[PDB]
């Protein structure tokens, strides 16, 4: 059993990427945000408060013949975003890219925060972190990936995110076609329930590589690259005019500036993020101030290799019984 | 931007 689905950025900034997923019988197709930094499959639904849905596609569990209430069961989730969502829970048949999983927990939004309501292109999240992070009560549920694992040819998915362009998520196999050279695998710590790993250092542009251990999480569900304040200060030092803004809340740089690339280390290998990836465009419509893609982790508590770093690479999430993270160039 | 369970 394998599965490939095309994943598509939601806007010209690549803020996020949506993937179509089939839920229910017959299928209702919703566009979900694949999130390797959470563990809940949650969807906008026929129970979602009507003043809280826009032009999202909703999941109607009463039109699925496979859909069943998980009685008493209940969820609540919160994001680094400050984003929130909650409700009750169904099991149903979920399909991604022709890979089918039956009796998947599909967590049906009753409530949803403003940030989600104003995002019309995202119909819900599909969490692909480790199941310990799942939020359903009183009985914790397993992720889609966990439910598929056993059925899979290999207990693996890959992420191949595009810069300004569609990409692919594969399940159960590695497209040797999709990257260049070698995959470099590196150890994953599961203890916090993240795809948590340890980078071996960094370079800015054509600069010397500094060997220093950077611990953080592979998170397809975060837009930006979040790195320690030291690292992030060295990057923007090389961009004339760049400054940390208290008003906008991060580093901004004049839009007419050239952005150096950013290299990070996985084992003895190196991934270069071209500087174009790091431009997130005018902080406001008309401004000549542009928002940077590398921002300080100091206020999160954790470093995040979000989409800015992952879309520079071909990324393997090896969900074996000792999990690993592979990076290749593409 | 978005930042998915931190």
């Amino acid at each position: 059993s394998t599965g490939s689905a095309t994943t598509t950025p939601i806007d010209s900034l690549d803020d996020a990427y949506i993937t179509p997923v089939q839920i229910g019988t017959p299928a209702q197709t919703l566009n979900l945000d694949f999130d390797t930094g959470s563990s809940d499959l949650w969807v906008f639904s026929s129970e979602t408060t009507a003043s809280e849905v826009d032009g999202q596609t909703i999941y109607t569990p009463s039109k699925s013949t496979t859909a069943k209430l998980l009685s008493g069961a209940t969820w609540s989730i919160s994001y680094g975003d400050g984003s929130s969502s909650s409700g009750d829970v169904y099991t149903d048949t979920v399909s991604v890219g022709g890979l089918t999983v039956t009796g998947q927990a599909v967590e049906s939004a009753k409530k949803v925060s403003s940030s989600f309501t104003e995002d019309s292109t995202i119909d819900g999240l599909l969490g692909l972190a480790f199941s310990t992070l799942n939020t359903v009560s009183p009985t914790q549920q397993k992720t889609f990936f966990d439910n598929a694992k056993a059925s899979l040819d290999s207990p693996v998915f890959t992420a191949d995110l595009g810069y300004h362009a569609p990409g692919t998520y594969n399940f159960g196999f590695i497209d040797t076609t999709a990257y260049t050279g070698s995959i470099t695998y590196t150890a994953v710590s599961t203890k916090q329930g993240f795809w948590e790993w340890t980078s071996t250092g960094y370079a800015v542009g054509s600069g010397t590589f500094k060997s220093t251990s950077i611990d953080g999480i592979a998170d397809t569900g975060t837009t930006l690259l979040y790195l320690p304040a030291t690292v992030v200060s060295a990057y923007w030092a090389q961009v004339s005019g760049a400054k940390s803004s208290s008003s906008v809340g991060g580093y901004v740089f004049p839009c007419s500036a050239t952005l150096p690339s950013f290299t990070f280390g996985v084992g003895s290998a190196r991934i270069v993020i071209p500087g174009d990836y790091i431009d997130f465009g005018p902080i406001s419509t008309g401004s000549s101030s542009c928002f940077g893609g590398i921002q300080s982790s100091a206020g999160i508590g954790i470093n995040i290799f979000g989409d800015v770093a992952l879309k520079a690479a071909f990324v393997v999430f090896n969900g074996a019984t000792t999990p690993t993270l592979g990076f290749a160039s593409k | 931007p978005l930042e998915f369970r931190l």
